[PDB]
Order: structure tokens, then sequence, then C-alpha cells
């Protein structure tokens, strides 16, 4: 909810800054949103996001997925989904 | 603006020089319907002193964009 | 049919809250005056 | 899997499309300073290459 959250599209910037913290230290996503800027869901979401991404254009031209597939989705955390629009 | 832009730009070009002239041409493009004056005159530098592959795509992008810009609001 | 899951044209905004609930009050109480006909009442 | 060969392939695919990218900004900025231009470069699509030899075809 707070105004500071950043819920516009992400940047070229802070997405390369994305990919180096991922890569500097795995997991630790509570760290990792600070530096970004964003949230550790939004971090986390986005990064799932790009692999999921890049998979899909590999498919074209051609991780394991198949230990999260081999299960049902995720399920989303209820505190930082966007709110129901009213009836 | 562009009055005297063009006066000097032939001058540029009668003392032997191209590259400042097309610049003053885009730096003249910048100060601003019916501105037939402008392209005109433009793309008249163009036809006599521009090659087809080498400069025209950027120029007729600074066209489009310019258009853009006066067609943003109205 | 009290089923309209449609969402509204006009979405609840918190500053419409604070507005509406100020709303609820009034002007300032108005006591009818009272009259000093007489002059022990006045002192 | 691999929190490193899936970098790497995310950190690959960014990489070079950075580089064209900075390519175009560079070469347009540059312009803008020896022309003291003032609005956004937009980029150029295949509508100005079909707009191009259209306007070129009567030039010459």
């Amino acid at each position: 909810i707070d105004p500071s959250i950043k819920k516009t599209e992400w940047s070229r910037e802070e997405d390369e800054k994305l990919l180096h913290l991922a890569k500097l230290l795995p997991t630790q996503w509570r760290t990792i949103a600070p530096i970004v800027g964003r949230t550790a869901t939004q971090c986390l979401e986005r990064y799932q996001k790009l692999l999921d991404d890049l998979e899909a254009k590999e498919n074209e031209q051609l991780n394991d997925p198949n230990s999260r597939l081999r299960f049902g989705e995720a399920e989303p955390n209820l505190e930082t989904l966007p709110a129901l629009p009213d009836a | 603006v562009k009055d005297m832009c063009l006066r000097f730009a032939e001058m540029e070009t009668k003392l032997g020089e191209i590259d400042r002239a097309r610049l003053i041409y885009i730096h003249g493009s910048q100060y601003c319907r019916v501105e037939t004056d402008y392209w005109k005159a433009w793309q008249e530098f163009e036809i006599r002193y521009g090659n087809p592959e080498e400069t025209v795509k950027e120029m007729l992008r600074i066209k489009r964009s310019v258009q853009t810009k006066f067609s943003t609001d109205s | 049919r009290v089923k309209n899951k449609n969402p509204a044209p006009i979405q609840i905004s918190a500053e419409q809250l604070l507005r509406e609930a100020v709303e609820r009050q009034d002007v300032a109480f108005v006591p009818p005056k009272i009259n000093i006909t007489d002059l022990e009442e006045l002192q | 899997s691999d929190p490193f060969v899936s970098s790497q392939r995310l950190r690959k695919q960014f990489r070079e499309r950075k580089k064209i990218e900075k390519k175009q900004e560079a070469k347009d900025l540059s312009l803008k300073n020896r022309a003291a231009l003032d609005i956004d470069i937009l980029p150029p699509s295949s509508s100005d290459k079909d707009k191009a030899l259209l306007l070129l075809d009567n030039e010459l």
C-alpha cells in the first residue's frame, strides 16, 4: 500500500541491478530489495518472470521447472496481490 | 531564425563546408500548420547535397518526431 | 439480481472517506440567548 | 538448478541487447549536442525506411 513502493514498469537500469544482485547474493531477497529499490516479493517475481521468459525464448531455438512442475502452481501471497475491484 | 540560417548555410556551402550546414538545418528545425517553408528548403538541401543510405533515415526520423510534437496538442 | 459483480464506475477513495466523515459536523450549537430584563440578573 | 549457469544466460541475453541499445542512444545524443536539440528521438522503425526510398525515388 505505502506510496514508497514503485509499482511502475521495470526500468532497464534497475533490471540489470537486480540481475547482478541476484547473482551476488543467492536467495536473500530481503537484502536485495533495498538495493534494487523495489520490495522483496516484486524482485522475486520479476526474477522468476525473467527466467521463464528466457526459457520461452529458448524454446523457439531449441533451469529445471520440472521440479516445480511436479507439483501445483505457486499459491500467491495474500498481502502482495492487488486489491479486488469492488462490486 | 531559418531566414538567416538558410543564407548562412548557402554561404557555408559556397565556402566548401557541408557538415555545419546540415547541422544548422537540424538546429533550425527545432524552433517550430502551413509551415512548408521549413521542409521545402530542408528537402532541397537534402536532394542537392545528400546521400541515399548515409543520412536520409535519421533526418526523416526527425521530421516524423517534429510532426508528432505538433500533433500531440490539438 | 443483486449479483452485479461489475466494477463500480466510482471507486471508493480515502479522501472521500475523510471528507464524508467530517461531513457529520454541523454549525456551532445555538442556545437561545438569555434576556436581562431587570437589574439583578444583569448584576 | 544452476544459480550460476542460468544466471549467465540471463546476463548474456541482457548484455548483448543493451549494447545495441546504448549504441543508438549514444549516437542520437551526440547529434543533439552539436545541434542543441530538445526533443526525444524515436526508433527508426520500418516506417521511416519505407518512406525513405519513396522520398528518395522522387529525388533521383
